[PDB]
């Protein structure tokens, strides 16, 4: 179902995709998984520790 | 032969698809030219265009962004960052003051702003409140001016304005308009010759910046760092 | 919102004490940004009774770990409001879903 | 700005000690010629950190 | 270790195999360049001490 | 104004030898010493104009393969030497040497015939070891003007098929370096800690020292961008 999605979706069935450095500006020989993830922030900041 | 010798590239063509979606052209350029070429510009372009941005808004009947207003929809730091996002071109000044009024139920856009014939709006229709009654009113002063890069609030006040008013807020300038570049390489058909390569870039901005002007005004800023090296003993 | 969710948000958004549950069915007459006033349908309203409905959100207080704690409406004038809908997000709530 | 320039003057070859709790061995403890960052977090070298 | 295994893993096919550089600066040079790939065995002339 | 930009100063440049060298900058914006190294290396590598040397003929060769007698070295050995000979001519851009030797020791650069539109920068470079007496090496090379780097397997052709049997083909290393590397590093200023500091090593055969090379190549990307750039 998620293969399905993707494909209905027009992003590359194995979620890989091609990547260029910006630093460079050249391209990794590998495909890379780039996605959408869901993050937090974990009320430990550092200004409240050093 | 004439391996010495180059091929200069020129903008040879430029397309507008949008107020915000542009289309640029290099021909002809040598091999590895383009590639060299294409990230230096990409990373130029990002980085340091002049902008213009919302620095400081005044309201009255407000004292801090985390109050309340009787009639406004939306919380204080919402209409804030909704301000953060507005795009506008000043041509005159290095810096402006804007005036908005308005009364009676409805959104307010930054149609019903008050503006200098030196002040475009982009984007009009980008909201900025809802009014709620009848009798609400909302009337603020907002004060735009030029910079590089992006600078926060916090180094703002660390600049140590003297005698900072109690009823003038302050927010982070994100000045810079280019929002995204791309740019792709593919094999030319000049004069049938040889080892030739357009150059195209594709770049989504705030409506503000004119491409052509951004591309000419990256040019120059490498050319002027180059030239350092030029010098060197 | 969170894209990759479980379906989970919905039932602990609207049952922690935070969100402003619509505890009778109507239509909203009025909103600002930290009173609404919704006017109950003829049939619900009980006789006797004024017909109308009013909550006020908790604008800024200090949460017990220092946080924020904040209520944003989330409704429009004239909105149609039904038996347990969501009328105001709190903390880390977006359309009555949770949102860490 | 002075105390600043002062400052980067004081240290330059002044060693600090850095502590891990719990001290489980000697490597524990380790001394370190200090650099000067903005910000809030101590940096170390990965290879030590191992 | 990830970085130093795939530099060092080679295959039995890759860009440029079986040329011979001159030294290992012209073997940096062609990786460099992109005109051979990391992987490609070739034969290289090397000065080693003992 | 917002067109500022803190220019660099040349800090230091420190010559290990002609060869080898390293240059310095500080400081610079965020951002910028990537962009400036990484153009650099791409323009030094690829299209740094030079004269290499790029056939060889030799009367008993067929293949680089062929066996021959008398001389030390295989001739694979001997191609790596040809190809390590720093050349510079500055008259034609198309030349043809030859070499004949019968002696028990080195052959070097010395007993090229020499040209006055040709120098070669290292004699003491050594060719081969020729292990005997009444034994010969005798050849003709050929040597060319061109830009950034060419292999073997990219120079040969069908179009080029029709060679003889006395041809071989070497890698023309026109571009000058032999190594570029820079790296980036954190430098202060005004109580600014957010700064881009420079620094580049390099090495290139003895054709022009490290200096030279730098500024050919800031000239070749100044040329380029000269188009665009309407200001002053």
């Amino acid at each position: 179902e998620i293969k399905e999605l993707l494909k209905l979706g027009d992003l590359p069935t194995s979620g890989q995709i091609r990547l260029y450095d910006g630093r460079t500006g050249e391209q990794f020989e590998r495909p890379v998984t780039v996605g959408y993830m869901y993050m937090l922030k974990l009320n430990h900041l550092v200004d409240d520790k050093m | 032969g004439s391996v010495t010798e180059f091929l200069k590239p020129r903008l040879v063509d430029i397309e507008q698809v949008s107020s915000t979606h542009a289309k640029v052209t290099l021909e002809p350029l040598e091999r590895g030219f383009g590639h060299t070429l294409g990230n230096a510009l990409r990373r130029i372009l990002l980085s340091s265009m002049p902008g213009c941005a919302v620095t400081e808004v005044e309201i009255d009947g407000v004292l801090h962004e985390y109050s309340t207003k009787e009639g406004v929809q939306e919380d204080i730091l919402e209409i804030l960052l909704n301000l953060k996002g507005l795009a506008v071109r000043v041509q005159g000044k290095d810096e402006v003051i804007l005036t908005l009024n308005k009364s009676g139920i409805g959104p307010v856009t930054a149609a019903d702003i008050t503006h200098d014939g030196d002040v475009e709006i982009v984007k009009p229709q980008h909201v900025i409140c809802h009014l709620t009654d009848e009798n609400a009113s909302i009337s603020m002063r907002i004060k735009v001016q030029r910079g590089r890069g992006y600078v926060p609030a916090s180094t703002r006040i660390h600049s140590e304005e003297d005698e900072r008013p109690i009823g003038r807020l302050l927010v982070d300038a994100c000045y810079s308009p280019v929002e995204r570049i791309a740019y792709n390489v593919e094999a030319a058909r000049v004069e049938q010759r040889t080892d030739l390569d357009k150059l195209v870039i594709e770049m989504e901005t705030n409506g503000t910046i004119d491409p052509e002007e951004a591309i000419r005004r990256a040019a120059t800023i490498l050319a002027e760092q180059l030239e350092a090296f030029v010098d060197l003993r | 919102k969170p894209l990759v969710g479980t379906g989970m948000e919905r039932a602990v958004a609207v049952d922690s004490g935070v969100t402003a549950v619509a505890k009778r069915g109507g239509v909203v007459q009025y909103v600002d940004a930290s009173r609404i006033v919704i006017k109950v349908n003829e049939d619900e309203m009980y006789p006797g009774e004024a017909g109308i409905d009013i909550y006020n959100l908790t604008k800024y207080t200090r949460s017990n770990q220092n946080t924020c704690i904040n209520q944003m409406p989330c409704v429009s004038l004239g909105e149609p409001v039904e038996r347990g809908d969501v009328l105001a997000d709190g903390p880390s709530t977006d359309l009555g879903e949770l949102a860490l | 700005a002075v105390v600043w320039d002062i400052l980067d003057e004081v240290i330059r070859e002044h060693p600090v000690l850095l502590n891990r709790a719990p001290t489980l061995h000697r490597l524990g403890i380790q001394a370190f010629e200090p650099v000067l960052i903005e910000g809030k977090a101590i940096q170390l070298h990965p290879l030590v950190c191992a | 270790v990830l970085g130093l295994y795939y530099m060092t893993r080679d295959c039995v096919n890759a860009k440029g195999e079986g040329m011979v550089l001159t030294g290992p600066k012209e073997a940096e040079r062609l990786y460099r360049s992109g005109l051979a790939s990391l992987h490609a065995r070739v034969k290289v002339r090397i000065t080693e001490y003992e």
